[PDB]
């Protein structure tokens, strides 16, 4: 099957067991704020991004939409903001795929507003979990930056000898941070660009949009507002089923 | 309980991706439902969903509170959109029991359809 990134937690716990207990008698007193809160935020955001419905559409059954399709090329055009977008008559999901969403192929589902699929996240990112994943990445890169830039006190104040005992605990986490920071920083900066622009991932892959493009570009601050402080969407699948009222004549 | 057919209302897209339906009255519903009351109900339902979306100060505050409390406030308290869905569900039930039922029509919650098309 597929597995998560266990090693990333393993690097963090080096700081949790023995890295800086009882050093704050003459130096920086306030210990936990540097790493503990960041680790809790990272864990919470990562978990809520991993186990959560990202926007699975409820597998539109047959006899859906209009059946007058005789030999249509399976795409109807809608002009949002005056700019046309080409959507698709999805075969198995059996609906028109409203603009800015697609299939997931390997995930075997067709979803709402789509960003990317990955085995590390174990799913595909819609918009329900896009805020959670975005804060997870921001908090994780913040955690790595905080480690590599300030948690090195346990060596930086430590004189030449640094002889064993507990120093070897910090020995490996330094190179772990060094090797892991560049990819995560680049990827989170990528997603920062994708948030600044109203334009994400597969839209980067499409090397065709040249001109009056990105109809839903909005206004930058508005995009960060809707991705951070908007009211979370509810799940489109698994809602309790209601009951009929009457024969209705 | 015989059934004649189903009519779908596409979502209004000139405004954008926000959850408002195409208010334009379909031609199939002639003499079953008048244009005026259909306009009225679609406008009110769209207003309700727009109210569910508004980026007001309360949305910012609830986002900040959720971020601070590690989102456990969702488990204790339902989100704003969920209570708006409850209110609009009550709205559609009362509308169905007061206008559509004598006219031989019934409306389903679009949330069952994934907020794509409303089925009558
Ligand atoms: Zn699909
Ligand atoms: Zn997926």
């Amino acid at each position: 099957v597929s597995a998560a990134a266990i090693f990333l937690v393993g690097a963090t716990t080096l700081f949790f067991a023995f890295t800086c207990p009882g050093l704050s008698l003459n130096v920086s007193p306030a210990v936990p704020i540097y790493n503990a809160i960041m680790f809790l935020f990272v864990l919470a955001n990562f978990s809520m991004a991993t186990f959560m419905d990202p926007g699975i559409f409820p597998r539109a059954e047959e006899d859906e939409d209009k059946e007058d399709d005789f030999r249509a090329p399976l795409y109807k055009t809608v002009e949002i903001k005056g700019i046309q977008v080409r959507m698709k008559w999805c075969a198995t999901c059996r609906f028109y795929r409203p603009p800015r969403c697609s299939h997931c192929s390997v995930c075997d589902n067709c979803v709402e507003e789509f960003d990317h699929h990955c085995p590390w996240v174990n799913n595909c990112i819609g918009r329900r979990n896009y805020r959670y994943f975005f804060l997870f990445l921001l908090s994780l890169t913040a955690h790595i930056m905080g480690v590599f830039g300030f948690g090195l006190l346990y060596v930086l104040y430590h004189i030449e000898e640094l002889s064993g005992v507990r120093t070897a605990v910090t020995m490996a986490v330094m190179c772990v941070a060094g090797l892991f920071f560049i990819p995560v920083a680049g990827l989170t900066g990528f997603h920062v660009v994708l948030v600044a622009r109203g334009r994400t991932t597969n839209e980067q892959v499409t090397g065709k949009f040249r001109g009056g493009v990105n109809p839903f570009t909005n206004g930058c601050c508005n995009n960060v507002s809707r991705v951070l402080c908007s009211s979370p969407a509810p799940r489109y699948l698994g809602r309790p089923k209601k009951e009929k009222t009457i024969v209705i004549r | 309980a015989p059934v004649s057919g189903k009519v779908f209302i596409q979502r209004d897209y000139s405004s954008g991706t926000r959850c408002q339906f195409q208010t334009k009255f379909p031609a199939e519903l002639e003499n079953r439902i008048d244009r005026q009351q259909f306009e009225e109900t679609v406008r009110t339902l769209n207003n309700l969903y727009a109210e569910a979306e508004k980026l007001g100060g309360q949305s910012y505050l609830e986002g900040c509170l959720a971020c601070l409390t590690a989102y456990t406030i969702f488990l204790c308290m339902e989100t704003h959109y969920e209570k708006v869905l409850k209110k609009v569900s009550k709205y559609i039930q009362e509308q169905n029991e007061k206008i559509y039922a004598p006219q031989g029509l019934l409306l389903t919650d679009p949330i069952e359809r994934g907020l794509r098309v409303i089925e009558i």
